[PDB]
């Protein structure tokens, strides 16, 4: 499983957004081309075709509108689906480590994937409310599921175990809440209080996630469900 | 004021997610820990040897101690 | 007269036969060759490469030009190939000598491939003929050698 990161979704390119889309790509060490420099004659064509020799399943697409709002898009390789998150509020990695009381820096943790940790996505269902629950929220678990690699808790090395991935949905698996994504960052320490005490350190970026809309395929198709527009049978 | 609350609710969920990182951490080693010491527990190279029915043992084995820890 | 050297003990030794085997007989053959009088495990680790397209056999007899790669280096046999079926059946074939010599009671430790034959089966009628092979290997643990008393003078 190879994702890559690129901003090519955005017609230019600032220093928020490029250092956003860095961080990014470091949480998704050692599976992302770091050296990926994007450029203005580059299109999702070049990309995606680029995708296909490379092996990579997982594309994240940071866009900017007119409007300066910023989307992103995470589309499966090499023929969709692709999902659209709007960015409602966001942090830097180094505002976070400025906030932070004793930042951690990285170091030899970039040779280990992120062990990703969901919360209050409702995969069974409650209320048969079948079109958010059995439609949205499965794709959301099977999408981030496969952009990081299985994990087998029996042969994972507990050494090699040191960043963790929260997705924290507020939401109610009654069908009310504010439908609102959380990503987040740590790092973890083992401390010896055999009793272990793990500590959880910000890392970053922090994302508020809008679930806009969904394709079937990269970046075209017809839409499943978009949350304003309902279209007519 | 506000924005100072909505940082009190950040290490609460905070909180949640070191809950959740340090259950499953000590799932994963407790499972380890206990499927290893279960499948070493025999004969010096093992009651069979041929490793076609310990594989399908030691499937079963993390299969139940991963259950019996989950719920 | 003269007289042949004897057979190794049954019980320091283990056998294992597989007749009748779909597999080309000159790939069993080769793969056979390059396997032959080795430590098991290495035999094992070689051949779970061979599948890996890690580690290459050397072609000597039965040898056509398909490959001239880093991998012959190590042989100095400019032809090497990757006998997938082969290096699987042979693993399956060392496990199951494994098992007999384990039965046996003999130190796992030390088994070591004395010999391995392979021989052509019937053909397979079916003008396309297939080449089915059987396959005898014959294992021991390590010979051992043993301190000597000193000679009493008397």
């Amino acid at each position: 499983p190879k994702s890559m990161v690129i901003r090519i979704g955005a017609g230019e390119v600032g220093t928020s957004v490029s250092q956003l889309c860095t961080d990014v790509r470091k949480v998704m060490e050692p599976g992302t081309a770091s050296r990926l420099k994007e450029r203005k004659a580059n299109r999702l064509r070049d990309y995606v075709t680029m995708c296909g020799p490379l092996g990579v399943t997982h594309l994240l697409l940071f866009s900017r509108s007119t409007s300066g709002n910023v989307n992103l898009r995470l589309v499966v390789a090499p023929r969709g689906p692709t999902f659209h998150f709007r960015v409602e509020k966001y942090s830097l990695t180094k505002d976070v480590r400025r906030a932070q009381r004793h930042p951690k820096g990285g170091g030899k943790e970039y040779m280990t994937p992120p062990l990703l940790v969901m919360n209050n996505f409702t995969d069974p269902k409650s209320d048969a409310h079948s079109k958010v629950p059995r439609h949205l929220e499965s794709l959301t678990t099977t999408a981030f599921q496969s952009l990081f690699p299985p994990i087998n808790p029996q042969t994972t090395p507990l050494k090699s175990i040191r960043r963790v991935l929260l997705l924290n949905r507020e939401l109610s698996p009654e069908n009310d809440g504010k439908f609102v994504v959380n990503f987040r960052h740590y790092l973890i320490t083992t401390k010896p209080v055999e009793r272990r005490a793990v500590k959880l350190v910000e890392l970053g970026p922090r994302m508020r996630l809008r679930m806009t809309k969904v394709e079937e395929g990269l970046c075209s198709g017809k839409v499943l469900w978009h949350e304003y527009v309902s279209k007519s049978k | 004021v506000t924005t100072e609350q909505i940082i009190e609710r950040e290490r609460k969920l905070r909180k949640i997610a070191q809950r959740g990182v340090v259950k499953l951490f000590n799932a994963v080693r407790a499972a380890q820990l206990k499927a290893l010491e279960a499948e070493k527990a025999a004969r010096r190279e093992g009651v069979i040897g041929s490793k076609q029915k310990e594989e399908k043992v030691t499937e079963m084995s993390r299969k139940g101690f991963l259950d019996l820890i989950a719920s | 007269v003269r007289y042949a050297a004897t057979e190794i003990a049954p019980t320091k030794s283990a056998r294992a036969r597989g007749s009748y085997l779909r597999v080309s007989f000159k790939n069993t053959r080769e793969t056979a060759q390059a396997i032959n009088g080795w430590k098991l495990q290495r035999a094992l680790t070689f051949l779970q490469n061979v599948i890996d397209k890690k580690e290459a056999v050397p072609m000597r007899r039965y040898a056509g030009s398909t490959g001239r790669t880093a991998q012959g280096k190590q042989w100095g046999v400019s032809r090497a190939r990757w006998p997938v079926k082969s290096a699987q059946f042979l693993i399956g074939l060392l496990k199951n000598a494994e098992a007999n010599a384990d039965a046996k009671g003999l130190d796992t430790g030390n088994l070591i491939i004395k010999h391995i034959q392979v021989n052509q089966a019937p053909k397979q009628r079916r003008p396309y003929m297939s080449n089915p092979c059987h396959i005898e290997l014959i294992l021991t643990e390590a010979e051992e050698t043993v301190q000597k008393s000193e000679a009493v003078v008397r």
